[PDB]
């Protein structure tokens, strides 16, 4: 890797600088280099990794959706044939997105997940694995589409099983996992009832545990609970 | 459109 | 170039798609490929080229300013030594920015300017040449800093001389050139009085020519005039 | 900060 010659601590410091400069591609490259040092990541380092790649892939997804919309409109009735360019460029963005997802999944498989023994780290990584298979599923059309969807579901389900055994219902990682798995059910698995049930049950069980929290933990938990309520409002 | 994810 | 095998028209079509998807690096690569076909650019194509590179370099400049601010604060009194990383990363962004500027200046020199005979095209390209030397000047510290500043000034001055002879005072390219040359005087050449005089004279001469314009031309001209007034308000 | 340029 081009980051192989840079100190782990310097990669982490530069990822933080890249975040302040809103240079998310750089941030992701620095965090990939840090993961490839082979040591486990701390909680803050896991956040830097996730923020970097979520922003890179989020921009790719937004661009893909714009291009896919144009492509679908170009393929309707009465639409003037514009040639292969819209499809080619949507495919170009799609292949770039798939490459980023494969990179993240590769870091998780080699070897972040297998060394993650505490619930905070293991649930976070398994959630990321579900997330990046979900982004692959958003663009998938081939023989492997169902397997991609099932890979997302399986990673989310393992994360859920650990989170319910090992974390309180207000833990922000448990809440964020449930938020994203609920979105998976709604958008990917064509299971809106499962999406709604999961979001509502997660919200209600968190509400009943807020009394145990400090003011700062309360702020963290209620922030994610509001996202669950926002999605429930969109869907009901 | 994007429902919320984190 | 990696765009050598793609049709000119397909590069233009893809630049437009990239703009709709806010993929400005792609947009710039497509427009670089289109310029390298060797044919002159139309007015719309010149706009696609300028928009693509202005957005790429604009993001680099914003990131450079964040990093330079952090670097300066790190070098003050009582600041804890953080190592070489802030300087290294500011240098990395700086070198990338310089590379984009060199790429644009290379397209202008090989061979956009020498084939541009009409005022609309030649003034626009000479303005871009002043702009990209100005961005180089913003980061320059070496033996060549004064020559970089003079290269910006010389390109802007040639563009000004043509624009005053060949374009009406409300022409949006003439106005945009004056806006940017005025910023050059204020920020680069340490000449705030020249900056203010140029902006005011340009505004006043445009105001006196608005009566000649259609409603659509009036909208275009007054948009740039408002930017001149905005800068004058900042500076006085 | 950026004064306006086009
Ligand atoms: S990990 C990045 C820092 N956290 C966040 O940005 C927010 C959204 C505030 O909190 C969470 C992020 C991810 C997860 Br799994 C839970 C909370
Ligand atoms: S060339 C891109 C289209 N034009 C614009 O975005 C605005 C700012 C509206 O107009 C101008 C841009 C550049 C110049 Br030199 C003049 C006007
Ligand atoms: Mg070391
Ligand atoms: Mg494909
Ligand atoms: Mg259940
Ligand atoms: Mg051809
Ligand atoms: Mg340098
Ligand atoms: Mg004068």
């Amino acid at each position: 890797g081009a980051m192989g010659s840079m100190e782990r601590a310097s990669l982490i410091q530069k990822a933080k600088l890249a975040e302040q400069a809103e240079r998310y591609e750089d941030m992701a490259a620095f965090m990939k280099g840090a993961v490839e040092k082979g040591e486990e990541l701390s909680n803050e380092e896991r956040c830097l990794l996730s923020v970097a790649y979520k922003n890179v892939v989020g921009g790719q997804r937004a661009a893909w959706r714009v291009l896919s919309s144009i492509e679908q409109k170009s393929n309707e009735e009465g639409s003037e044939e514009k040639g292969p360019e819209v499809r080619e460029y949507r495919e170009k963005v799609e292949t770039e997105l798939q490459g980023v997802c494969d990179t993240v999944l590769g870091l998780l498989d080699s070897h972040l997940i297998k060394e993650a023994g505490d619930a905070e780290s293991r649930v976070f990584y398994l959630k990321m694995k579900g997330d990046y298979y979900r982004y692959l599923a958003e663009v998938a059309t081939g023989d492997d589409k169902k397997r991609i969807i099932d890979s997302a579901r399986s990673a989310y389900q393992e994360a859920m099983d650990i989170s319910k055994k090992e974390m309180p219902p207000t833990n922000p990682i448990r809440l964020g996992l449930a938020l994203n798995f609920s979105v998976f059910h709604y958008e990917i698995a064509n299971s809106p009832e499962e999406a709604i049930s999961l979001a509502k049950t997660t919200f209600d069980e968190a509400m009943a545990d807020l009394h145990t929290l400090s003011e700062d933990s309360y702020k963290d938990s209620t922030l994610i609970m509001q996202l669950l309520r926002d999605n429930l409002t969109l869907w009901t | 459109g994007f429902p919320a994810t984190v």
